[PDB]
């Protein structure tokens, strides 16, 4: 059933699984036209497709000529979504296949499992759990390989850089859910925090920049109260 | 005009005939229902007073043969069987009739009413539903399961309608997955009128047999399977139109029918709204849309 706040740990036991997250595959800049009226202008986008225990990040570029013609985009968007997670599992060895697909937005569950068909020992899932995946075009090397994208791609990376040589996935998952979350809150700060210090650097091969254990205790407060003063910021406290 | 003659009532019962019912005292002199239309299938049925539990009842058609009822004291129903000698039968039935001890099957002659509910109902696909192939009437019962609860547990004793479900590969074909799922025409005309039905009196005869199982044994298994066969046609955006203008009469006359007190629990909300202001179908079923409105608009 829907994974929830009670099954947390089950995130990180040794049945394979991925997040599915759709939030970023249509994207529109809405903007008026000569004649006053409004149109949309689609830009690049991207399915989230994430394992919470191994880091690895299965990340298909959407690129707006798969919208060409059609209707009903935001509709379209979700069986687009659910045909490329479906391929990217029948490309994957039987012993790599997910034993469940955790969507993050409950309207992903007919498409997916209408595509899995062919997987009736795939669980589809929804969670109670309201992540922040949507954050994840405010990671600079991600949004920079959806936007320069001149065709469909998928790209790999491991979205916890070489955090599980010292911690675990269930602290690696909350320090990501935790950057994640702040980058939505409020970007400016967050990239701020995430920067101020110009001799702790991003290697080549990461996406977040090389904190000493310490330093990751230091930004993780730093974010937190972030996420406290955007909240009383946004609702006066 | 047939006759469906009763040994004896010594157990106090409702019996139905169809859309009518009546009541019948313990061990009162009741000897059967004479005058019952000839051209159409029957439904004999009862609840005993005793233990309204387990309402059950038969599908005949006296055409078929000689049919009566008896009661078992063993296994406690009225039972109904073939006689197979005809002048046995002929002269039991002539020495009710002498003696009045038989209720008429009362019909109005204005009164299209039975046709309208069984109008492509067939005994034989009954008996293929109702597999008890010994018998040429067909037993149903509040609790026989169906096929399809059964998948999700006695197989002699279930109702075997055809399986219908809008998320499995013989309603998706493969690389048609949005279109299929969202526009159900393909499952609807080749799947299940060209391939399983072979055309759509007998489509609407199941149809028509499920909504009467639900209706007067309150099976619900019966009840799911009604809806099933509605929704699949609103969800297609290409149905001919004898179908449509067919399917808005069969569906008029079913909720003229239904007892108001029993719409709560036989009528799905999501299924008829759906099919009355969401679907492709939304405006092809202009009379089922009014007498809905009319007598059920809280549902709606
Ligand atoms: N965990 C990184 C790793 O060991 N391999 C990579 C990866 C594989 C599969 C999916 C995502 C990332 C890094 C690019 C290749
Ligand atoms: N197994 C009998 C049964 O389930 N009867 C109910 C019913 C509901 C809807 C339609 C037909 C029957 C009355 C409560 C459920």
């Amino acid at each position: 059933g829907a994974m929830n706040s009670s099954n947390y740990a089950e995130l990180f036991n040794n049945d394979i699984k991925l997040f599915v997250d759709d939030t970023n595959v249509y994207r529109v800049t809405v903007h008026k036209t000569f004649e006053g009226n409004v149109a949309t202008k689609a830009i690049n986008g991207c399915i989230f497709t994430l394992n919470p225990k191994t880091g690895h990040l299965f990340l298909k570029i959407i690129h707006t000529s798969v919208w060409a013609g059609q209707k009903r985009l935001s509709q379209l968007a979700k069986w687009k979504t659910a045909e490329e997670v479906s391929a990217l599992v029948r490309s994957l060895p039987k012993e790599e296949q997910p034993k469940q697909i955790i969507v993050t937005r409950k309207a992903m569950l007919d498409p997916l499992e209408v595509h899995m068909l062919d997987f009736p020992n795939i669980a589809i899932r929804p969670t109670e759990l309201r992540l922040p995946f949507s954050a994840a075009m405010s990671i600079d090397k991600l949004s920079d390989v959806v936007m320069k994208a001149t065709e469909p791609q998928m790209v790999l990376f491991n979205i916890y850089d070489d955090w599980l040589d010292r911690i675990s996935s269930y602290t690696a998952f909350s320090r990501l859910t935790l950057l994640l979350r702040a980058l939505k809150t409020n970007e400016e700060s967050a990239k701020m925090i995430l920067l101020s210090d110009p001799t702790i650097t991003i290697k080549s091969y990461h996406l977040w920049p090389s904190f000493t254990d310490e330093q990751w205790i230091t930004i993780e407060s730093q974010m937190r109260d972030l996420i406290l003063t955007e909240y009383g910021r946004k609702y006066n406290v | 005009m047939n006759t469906v003659p009763f040994t004896s009532a010594p157990i106090e019962v409702t019996i139905g005939i169809d859309q009518y019912s009546f009541n019948v005292k313990e061990n009162q002199p009741f000897h059967g229902i004479k005058d019952i239309p000839i051209g159409h299938v029957h439904v004999i049925h009862f609840q005993h007073a005793d233990n309204s539990s387990m309402r059950y009842g038969y599908w005949f058609d006296c055409r078929m043969g000689n049919f009566y009822i008896q009661y078992d004291p063993k296994d406690g129903l009225y039972k109904m069987m073939e006689e197979r000698d005809g002048a046995k039968f002929e002269n039991i039935v002539h020495n009710f009739k002498e003696r009045q001890m038989m209720v008429s099957y009362p019909k109005i002659d204005e009164d299209d009413t039975w046709y309208n509910l069984t109008e492509f109902v067939q005994m034989d696909k009954i008996r293929k539903i109702v597999r008890k192939d010994e018998n040429q009437f067909s037993y149903v019962d509040s609790s026989m399961t169906t096929v399809q609860e059964n998948e999700l547990s006695d197989p002699a004793h279930s109702l075997n309608y055809t399986v219908i479900n809008f998320k499995s590969r013989e309603a998706i074909r493969p690389g048609h997955e949005m279109e299929d799922f969202l526009d159900k025409s393909y499952y609807l005309n080749t799947v299940m009128l060209q391939g399983i039905f072979k055309n759509s009196s007998n489509y609407f005869g199941e149809l028509q047999f499920a909504f009467l199982n639900a209706m007067f044994f309150g099976n619900y298994g019966s009840s799911l399977q009604w809806h099933a066969m509605i929704e699949l046609i609103c969800s297609s955006a290409t149905v001919p139109k004898h179908m449509l203008d067919k399917l808005d009469e069969i569906l008029y006359y079913q909720i003229k029918t239904l007892p108001e007190q029993y719409s709560d629990i036989l009528l799905n909300e999501r299924v008829w709204n759906i099919c009355l202001y969401s679907s492709f179908q939304k405006n092809s079923l202009h009379n089922t849309e009014k007498i809905m409105e009319n007598k059920y608009p809280e549902l709606l």
